């Protein structure tokens, strides 16, 4: 099976249960393979797909992050939370340098966004 | 984000275009909810540009020219609606069964 | 190139919800003067889902031309129609109209069951290349007009030969 | 710039070109002088619509292509059905000059919606592009509007335009929502041969939203066509229009609703055929089933007609149905060319028996026969034609279509059209049986008090290249079709 | 939710506020000048003081007005609808502020630089109309049912010429957007402005701008002699308000589409003469330059705020058959004509 | 700072400037315009008072 | 970006007939009465509700209106196309001109535009 992305966004956010843990590592997975794709797309100046791509990858990450805590040993919890805030910072400093578009700033906070869900994917193994 | 909503609206509007199309006792309305549901096709063109057009704009031009079609057909009725006013002194399109 | 999330939802739910009031003022209304007047706020409400999408040359093709034919469209109202009728105010409902709703009904769920069950996001991420914006072409009603000069030339004069033949006949139809 | 690209594209879209020069000279002299002459109105109509057929006839030979950037297709297919709308304007314009003419209203508006609808009507057969697809038949549409309510006085032609304009409103709005459905779940491509491949690119050909873009498309082309429970609106529209407009929204009218129809089945929706063919088996079967049997009811001569008109192209939508392999497209062709002379031909008796009586009644068209046998002669060939009996053009016509439908496997199909073929006698002979009523308690005043008068008349000559048309192309069956299988 | 970015964008929030803020006061504030500028000359034109007791030199007339108006009861209708009796002068009000979007009074002084630009103030101003109709027909009086439809008689009749005419100048300019007018005037200087290239297209625009504000000549639909106030004849209290200010609004937004499109915005100078004062205020760059900008800008925009206050005062009224026979017949071929001129002129640049 | 802006000036002398055109344009000049309003009021022509009501 | 401080204009402009009706509100006082209610008719009593139902070839310039609001809609894109083109636009949008032109033409010979 494919456990998310095979019917409309808004009835997977609004009429589903949710991911599992299990799934949930898999979603990060994703996500990040997704992003590493994405540098074609930036370096094209397309900012609008960037934008879409940023938005949907948000709203995955806000739910698997929470739901992949179980998963992490309670020995590095608290850290693995502080690189899932640090990731989400990046993502909106990305998300300010997309709309209200800038090549520099965006290649920077897609840089940083990189090594932090990067860093995450090392916490989760 | 949750764009996939617009669809959902303009589906709404078609459906409810479609509504005012049928029980419409005045062909005035009736020209309007036809406005009504080329506004919903228009929605649903403009979105598609926007999710899969974003170079070639063939949705917003496409919608360019549905707009003129509707405007078209906003100019020839409510002429027709003139005449039928001037032969009739009525509008009611249901009241108006002869040919059947 | 958009608004802040949170902000654009908030702006689509609100919009939404203004264009359903807009669009149940028209299919419940008596006197054509309100309709068309709850038609004015559908049209004013789309051209802003057109302002948020991208499209900001044909949300202003939308109000103008959309503008003035709801203007005429209530001058024709108050020339053809019986006295000012305040009191008409929501027609009755009839079996007739009980059907439709259901008929309508089952419509816009047909519709709803496959626009809720389509990963529209998917579609997205393959049509990659048809997202490459050329790099000199910046303003974007500059796009739309090189490719409505160029790509659609003979859809360009069919609709001034369509114009042109609806206007020569609404004034030889209307004619007193 | 160079104003080459589009010169050379330009070329060719000349015969619609000499069309809308026609109108726009048509327009500039009614405009400028003040007053009017049948004659010349008749000599610029007649010289568009017969130089546009000889600037077709010589680009028949040119390669197929492409032009206005994936906008306009040239080829085989199309071309013999550019024919068949120039064929139907010409021989619709003397049905048109004289019947507005004797109804004392202006005739230069009349002539030019004609040529618009003809203009609207020749790039709707071939649009190779989805918004040229929904403007050109807007281009017809919008002028049917304004036709068929041109009378603007008779209580009938009001509510016939009311009709019209809002089932047509209805429809080609659920076709372009049918069109949004399909352009948004392909990648955004709108040229007819490319949104298959962007369905595959896109990997939704079997979506959900496929089958919505292709019932709304279907209903919006058999609204066109009419077909099925899209028929409503033709019977009142075609008992209450004047008689040259619903005969030109007979053969005009069909044939580019054919040729979209079959355009928009087979180039950008062949990979889904086991639904539209049976969309189109059940459009069909409803149709002859329910306009052969409620014809046999009608005492009116127009709508008996256009219940006529709803039953034979079922005949045709068989031709789609089988597809290309056996035969197919090559007999929507040689029976839409013979429909055409049969409906112009029992649509100019029609006009000349209304304008020499002033009636629309079939119980009128008693004893015809010993007023004016010529008329009540064609008459009657033009009928029998329509009923498929053997020595005239519909009978060929038929068992042309029925051999590739028995061809294809499709024995329910051709078993229904034989049987409505037979319930489709009845009437075809009622109004000859009044013909030949010698009783003359039955003859009603209307036509005791006829005046043939020693006159030719223009509609004359146009169904005398017509009836002798449907009669003797009875052995002409084997030209015709080597021009219809030929294209591919 | 990131409370390192969303900290960062209520500031951001904040200071796109203030820009918005600081226009609208000062709107207002022109608002007050145009009542106090329309006063004292006409009173100077017919030989009177006008107002002077209302402040030092009336200076506060027109907040005395604002104020009473904000004091006066609000009287709705009894027989008519109360909701578009309140939501017509709202809309009105509301597609004209929109126009000030667009206006600049320097290179960077503009709210936004939206690239559809002029077209978008001529959709905008197109809906006001609307709720000129809606105001008519709520209030269920005559006056202001006929009110009404010579209001949108008015704009369905001069709407086109001033769109024709926006077209020809975008064409010359190449680009929708203000700025870059604004800038393709500046490049030869005084005589790069398009009121000495465009005159037909000038004096169109005028006179299509000065019906669309509905003053005088084209006051119809507000003719206090013909109806009593015509659409406002049973508004009171602040909704009269509104409908003032949104007519003076109107005006001053096209004094300043005047000052853009056809004369040279903030632009002065002569580059082909030797002109030292033109050269050294050209020079001045920085908050002086911006500043002096702005002088030239109100400079410019106060010559064709005196010209249609002059224009109410001398010239009779027009006829509603007359305004429409003006507005489909001498304007519409005219500004035709200017735009197949500017087309045929601009050939030569490509 | 960011991509887009370029040669800045500094804030303090944008400030500077800022507050002399305000001491300029909102306690010095609106004194000596309504002074020249008063005065001169009957003395105007049409030059004079035109520009008196442009200031 | 250039179009948020559209978005809050908008709402600033459609806030502040808000903030002037709610003011007045909170500030005129109400002192309702029967005859004040009465719609003005310049002192004698009105007849019947309004309503004047103008003749049609008095208001036949609306449907011209239309249809050159749709022309000058289409011009708009030629136009800002026409310099990245070259004479290609010119004869394409010289044919919209010239359609413009005759329908103004027949508008004005067969008194569509009379009053
Ligand atoms: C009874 C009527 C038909 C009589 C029998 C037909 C055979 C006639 C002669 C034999 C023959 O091959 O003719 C052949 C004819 C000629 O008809 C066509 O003519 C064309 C000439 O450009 C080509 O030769 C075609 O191939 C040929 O089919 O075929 C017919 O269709 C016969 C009727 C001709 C029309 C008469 C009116
Ligand atoms: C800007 C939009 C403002 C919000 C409009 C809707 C207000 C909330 C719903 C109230 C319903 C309403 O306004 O209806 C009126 C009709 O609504 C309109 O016509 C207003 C919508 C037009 C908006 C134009 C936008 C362009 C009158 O019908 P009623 O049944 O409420 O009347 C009761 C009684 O007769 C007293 O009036
Ligand atoms: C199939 C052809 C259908 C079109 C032609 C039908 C026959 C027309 C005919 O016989 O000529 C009429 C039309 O004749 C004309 O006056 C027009 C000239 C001939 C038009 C018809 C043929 C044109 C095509 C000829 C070949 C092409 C010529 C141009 C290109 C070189 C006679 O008109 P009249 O003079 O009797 O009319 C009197 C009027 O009604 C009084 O009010
Ligand atoms: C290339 C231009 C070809 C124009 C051919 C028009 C022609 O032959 O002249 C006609 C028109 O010549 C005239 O006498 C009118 C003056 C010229 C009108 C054309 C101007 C616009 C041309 C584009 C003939 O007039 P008629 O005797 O058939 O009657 C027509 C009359 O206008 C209405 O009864
Ligand atoms: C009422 C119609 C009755 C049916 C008429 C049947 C006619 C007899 C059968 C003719 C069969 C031979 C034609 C097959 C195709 C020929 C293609 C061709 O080369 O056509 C040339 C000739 O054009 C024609 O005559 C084509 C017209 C006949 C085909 C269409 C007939 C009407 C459609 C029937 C339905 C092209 O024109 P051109 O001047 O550019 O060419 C010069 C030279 O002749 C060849 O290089
Ligand atoms: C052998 C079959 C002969 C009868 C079938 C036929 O060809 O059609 C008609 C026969 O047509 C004729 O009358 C002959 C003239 C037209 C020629 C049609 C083809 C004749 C037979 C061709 C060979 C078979 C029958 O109807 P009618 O026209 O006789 O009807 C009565 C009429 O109104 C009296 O005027
Ligand atoms: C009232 C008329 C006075 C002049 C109005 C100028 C326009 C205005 O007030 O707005 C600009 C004023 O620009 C200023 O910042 C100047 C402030 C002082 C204005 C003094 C007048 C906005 O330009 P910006 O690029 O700063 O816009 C905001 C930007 O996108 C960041 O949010
Ligand atoms: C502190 C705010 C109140 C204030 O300044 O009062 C004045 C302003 O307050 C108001 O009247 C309300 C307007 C607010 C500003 C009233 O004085 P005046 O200008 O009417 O009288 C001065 C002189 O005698 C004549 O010029
Ligand atoms: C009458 C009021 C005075 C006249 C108008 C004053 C403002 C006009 C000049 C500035 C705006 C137009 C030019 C844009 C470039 C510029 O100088 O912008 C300044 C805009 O200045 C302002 O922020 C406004 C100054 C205060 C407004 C008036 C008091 C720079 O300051 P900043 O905050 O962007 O950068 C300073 C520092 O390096 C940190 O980035
Ligand atoms: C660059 C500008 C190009 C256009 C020039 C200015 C517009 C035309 C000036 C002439 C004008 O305004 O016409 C007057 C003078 O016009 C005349 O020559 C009087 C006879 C009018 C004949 C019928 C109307 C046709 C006029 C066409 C004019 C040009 C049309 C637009 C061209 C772009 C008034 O005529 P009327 O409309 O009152 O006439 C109708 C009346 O009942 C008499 O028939
Ligand atoms: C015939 C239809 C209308 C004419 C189409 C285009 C005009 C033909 C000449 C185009 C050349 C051009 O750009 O216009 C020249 C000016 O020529 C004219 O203005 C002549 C036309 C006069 C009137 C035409 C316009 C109104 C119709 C400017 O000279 P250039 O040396 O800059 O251009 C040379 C090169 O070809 C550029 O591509
Ligand atoms: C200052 C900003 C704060 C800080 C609050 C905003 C205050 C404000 C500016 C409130 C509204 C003020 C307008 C702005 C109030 C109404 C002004 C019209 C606009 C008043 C109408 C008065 C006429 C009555 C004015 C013009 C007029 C003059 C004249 O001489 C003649 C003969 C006629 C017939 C006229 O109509």
């Amino acid at each position: 099976e494919f456990k998310w992305g095979t019917r409309s966004f808004i009835w997977e956010r609004f009429f589903e249960p949710g991911l599992s843990p299990e799934d949930a590592v898999s979603r990060i997975k994703n996500t990040a393979e997704g992003l590493h794709s994405l540098r074609h797309m930036l370096e094209t100046m397309s900012w609008r797909y960037v934008i879409f791509y940023i938005r949907l990858k948000q709203a995955y990450l806000k739910q698997d992050m929470k739901s992949a805590m179980i998963m992490v040993p309670e020995g590095r919890r608290d850290d693995y939370s502080n690189a899932a805030n640090e990731l989400v910072d990046n993502m909106a400093e990305f998300d300010y340098y997309v709309r209200t578009p800038k090549v520099y700033e965006s290649y920077v906070s897609y840089e940083k966004t990189l090594k932090s869900i990067d860093n995450l994917l090392g916490f989760l193994a | 984000m949750i764009l996939e909503h617009v669809l959902v609206l303009s589906a709404f509007l078609f459906s409810i275009g479609i509504y005012g199309l049928v029980t419409s006792r005045n062909l005035v309305r009736a020209l309007m909810c036809l406005e009504l549901i080329l506004n919903a096709v228009n929605l649903n063109f403009v979105t598609f540009s926007d999710f899969f057009d974003s170079r070639q704009l063939k949705g917003n031009i496409f919608s360019i020219f549905v707009i003129a079609i509707a405007a078209a057909e906003a100019a020839i009725g409510p002429a027709i609606v003139s005449s039928i006013y001037r032969n009739r002194k009525s509008i009611r399109i249901n009241q108006s069964n002869l040919l059947n | 190139m958009d608004l802040p999330g949170p902000i654009h939802d908030f702006l689509l739910v609100f919009l939404g919800s203004g264009l359903i009031l807009g669009a149940l003022g028209v299919v419940l209304f008596t006197n054509p003067i309100f309709s068309a007047f709850s038609l004015g706020l559908v049209l004013v409400c789309i051209s802003l889902f057109y302002i948020l999408a991208n499209s900001h040359f044909v949300a202003s093709a939308q109000l103008l031309i959309y503008v003035g034919a709801i203007n005429v469209l209530i001058i024709f109202s108050v020339m053809f129609m019986s006295g000012p009728e305040y009191d008409k105010k929501f027609q009755l409902w009839t079996v007739g109209d009980g059907v439709t709703s259901l008929v309508c009904i089952s419509l816009f769920v047909s519709l709803i069951s496959t626009i809720l069950n389509t990963s529209w996001y998917g579609i997205i991420w393959t049509t990659k290349s048809n997202q490459i914006l050329e790099q000199d072409l910046i303003n974007a009603s500059q796009q739309i007009g090189i490719h409505l000069s160029t790509d659609f030339f003979l859809p360009f004069e069919l609709i001034s030969i369509i114009l042109l033949v609806s206007l020569i006949g609404a004034i030889a139809v209307a004619r007193q | 710039k160079a104003f080459h690209l589009l010169l050379f594209d330009g070329s060719l879209i000349f015969p619609e070109c000499i069309l809308i020069f026609g109108l726009i000279l048509l327009l500039m002299i009614d405009s400028t002088s003040d007053q009017k002459d049948i004659p010349w109105l008749y000599f610029i109509s007649s010289t568009s619509l017969v130089m546009s057929i000889t600037a077709l006839l010589f680009r028949w030979r040119e390669e197929p292509m492409i032009s206005f950037s994936g906008n306009f297709q040239t080829n085989n297919f199309n071309e013999i059905f550019q024919f068949l709308i120039l064929l139907c304007s010409t021989l619709c314009i003397p049905l048109s000059v004289e019947y507005i003419e004797c109804t004392e209203m202006a005739l230069t508006e009349f002539l030019l919606f004609i040529l618009t609808a003809t203009l609207g009507g020749m790039f709707l057969c071939g649009a190779n592009d989805l918004i040229t697809i929904f403007v050109a038949p807007e281009c017809f549409s919008l002028c049917s509007y304004l036709l068929s309510g041109y009378t603007k006085k008779d209580v009938r032609s009001n509510e016939a335009t009311t009709k019209y304009l809002l089932m047509g409103g209805a429809s080609s709005s659920i076709l372009v929502h049918g069109f949004s459905w399909l352009y948004g779940s392909s990648g955004g491509e709108i040229e007819l041969q490319e949104i298959v491949n962007g369905l595959i690119n896109t990997q939704m050909y079997n979506s959900p939203g496929i089958s919505i873009a292709l019932i709304f498309i279907t209903v919006g082309i058999g609204f066109k066509l009419s077909p099925a429970p899209s028929h409503q609106w033709t019977p009142d529209v075609y008992e209450g229009s004047p008689t040259p407009v619903v005969a030109f929204l007979s053969v005009t009218s069909k044939v580019a609703a054919s040729a979209s129809a079959t355009r928009i089945f087979d180039i950008p929706f062949y990979f889904s055929s086991n639904e539209w063919h049976l969309l189109l088996e059940i459009l069909a079967i409803l149709s002859m089933i329910l306009g052969n049997l409620i014809a046999i009811t009608q005492t009116s001569m127009k709508r008996m007609l256009a219940y006529s008109s709803i039953g034979q192209i079922g005949y045709v939508i068989i031709g789609i149905i089988v597809g290309d392999s056996n035969d197919g497209y090559a007999s929507m062709i040689t029976y839409m060319l013979f429909y055409i002379s049969m409906n112009l031909g029992t649509f100019a008796c029609i006009v000349l028996f209304g304008l020499r009586t002033g009636t629309d009644n079939i119980r009128d068209y008693a004893g015809l026969y010993t007023k004016d046998p010529f008329l009540a002669l064609s008459l009657a060939l033009c009928l029998l034609s329509l009923g498929g009996l053997p020595p005239l053009a519909g009978f060929f016509g038929k068992i042309y279509l029925f051999w590739c439908g028995w061809q294809a496997g499709l024995y329910f199909l051709v078993l229904i059209g034989l049987l409505t073929s037979v319930l489709s006698i009845y009437y075809y002979l009622k109004i000859i049986k009044l013909l030949m009523t010698g009783r003359n308690q039955e003859i009603t005043p209307h036509v005791r008090n006829y005046r043939r008068s020693p006159l030719r008349s223009k509609n004359s000559i146009e169904f005398s290249m017509i009836v002798c048309v449907i009669a003797s192309t009875i052995p002409g069956i084997s030209m015709n079709p080597i021009i219809t299988i030929a294209q591919d | 939710f990131s409370r390192l970015e969303f900290l960062k964008e209520v500031y951001e929030t904040i200071w796109m506020l203030f820009p918005i803020l600081i226009l609208v006061l000062g709107i207002t504030i022109g608002v007050l000048v145009i009542v106090w500028l329309e006063r004292e000359i006409s009173a100077s034109i017919q030989q009177r003081i006008g107002p002077e007791y209302a402040g030092p030199l009336g200076i506060l007339q027109a907040l005395a007005d604002g104020t009473k108006l904000l004091f006066k009861e609000n009287l709705l209708p009894s027989r008519g609808d109360t909701y578009l009796f309140s939501i017509g002068p709202s809309i009105a009000v509301i597609s004209i502020l929109l126009g000030y979007l667009i206006i600049p009074f320097g290179s960077r002084l503009v709210l936004a630089d939206l690239s559809i630009g002029v077209f978008l103030w001529i959709a905008v101003s197109s809906i006001a109309p609307i709720g000129l109709l809606m105001s008519g027909y709520g209030s269920n009086n005559k006056y202001s049912f006929l009110g009404g439809l010579r209001a949108a008689a008015q704009s369905i009749s001069y709407e086109i010429p001033l769109t024709l005419c926006v077209l020809s100048i975008s064409l010359l300019s190449n680009s929708s957007s203000t700025v870059d007018i604004v800038e393709a005037q500046s490049k030869y200087g005084f005589w790069g402005w398009n009121l000495w290239r465009q005159p037909i297209g000038f004096i169109v625009f005028i006179i299509s701008s000065l019906a669309e504000c509905e003053r005088l000549p084209f006051d119809l639909p507000e003719a206090e002699e013909e109806l009593v106030a015509g659409y406002q004849t049973e508004y009171s209290g602040i909704k009269f308000g509104l409908f003032y200010v949104a007519s003076y609004l109107n005006l001053l937004i096209s004094s300043l589409f005047v000052t853009v499109l056809y004369l040279g915005g903030w632009n002065l100078s002569i580059p082909y003469i030797f002109i030292s004062e033109f050269f050294e205020i050209n020079k001045i760059d920085g908050v002086f330059g911006t500043t002096i900008g702005i002088f030239i800008t109100l400079a410019k925009t106060f010559l064709f705020l005196f010209i249609p206050i002059t224009t109410r005062w001398t010239l009779p009224r027009l006829r509603m058959d007359q305004l429409l026979n003006l507005g489909w017949k001498f304007l519409l071929p005219i500004s035709l004509g200017n735009l197949l001129l500017t087309t045929s002129s601009q050939l030569f640049s490509l | 700072a960011v991509t887009g802006v370029n040669n800045q000036e500094d804030l303090i002398w944008v400030l500077l400037k800022a507050g002399v055109v305000g001491f300029c344009y909102f306690l010095i000049m609106p004194p000596i315009i309504m002074n020249w309003l008063r005065i001169r009021w009957y003395r105007r022509n049409l030059l004079e008072m035109y520009f008196q009501f442009m200031f | 970006y250039e179009y948020d401080i559209f978005w809050a204009f908008l709402i600033i402009s459609s806030v502040i007939p808000i903030l002037a009706f709610l003011f007045s509100g909170i500030l005129a006082p109400i002192s309702k009465g029967p005859e004040k209610l009465s719609s003005y008719e310049s002192g004698i009593e009105p007849m019947g509700d309004a309503w004047l139902q103008f003749r049609i070839r008095y208001y036949m310039f609306a449907l011209v209106f239309v249809v050159f609001d749709v022309e000058t809609v289409f011009l708009y894109p030629w136009a800002m196309s026409f310099d990245i083109l070259g004479v290609s636009v010119f004869i394409e949008a010289l044919i919209f001109v010239l359609i413009l032109i005759v329908g103004l033409v027949y508008a004005w010979r067969k008194g569509a535009l009379e009053w």
